[PDB]
């Protein structure tokens, strides 16, 4: 009405679960093991950014 | 004489051994192609274009190793 407030977005995003084809270049396991530290990486600066 | 005799089992194991090599050669040629086609059908033209290239030279050897066959077994000068 009048001040200063924050709202949240609860927003749920939609995924193309796979590619037609999806090939892959390197194995299942080894992709996992490189993905897995970027989502860490991620969550940290979000962690930091809520934060701050 | 034995002479026809050996050249006509010279002829048909020419024949025979020929394709065991063309036919698992277009075997697998053709399987990775199909399966490179449900990757990308946008390239069916060169996709033919190589794949008959490659099928072309398989045919190459097997029909060799068919005509020699038969140069056996037809008009041939030992016989």
């Amino acid at each position: 009405e009048g001040k200063l407030t924050v709202e949240r977005d609860m927003i749920k995003t939609e995924t193309p679960a796979f590619s037609p084809i999806l090939e892959f270049e390197q194995d299942p396991a080894q992709i996992l093991d490189a993905l897995l530290p970027l989502y860490l990486n991620s969550q940290i600066l979000r962690a930091l950014q809520e934060s701050l | 004489p034995l002479i026809a005799a050996a050249s006509v089992i010279a002829a048909g194991l020419a024949v025979g051994l020929a394709s065991i090599g063309p036919g698992v050669g277009q075997g697998t040629a053709a399987g990775q192609a199909v399966e490179g086609i449900a990757r990308q059908p946008e390239a069916e033209g060169k996709i033919r274009g190589t794949l008959l290239l490659s099928l072309a030279f398989m045919e190459a050897l097997t029909i060799y190793g068919l005509v020699v066959a038969l140069a056996l077994l037809f008009a041939n000068p030992f016989v």
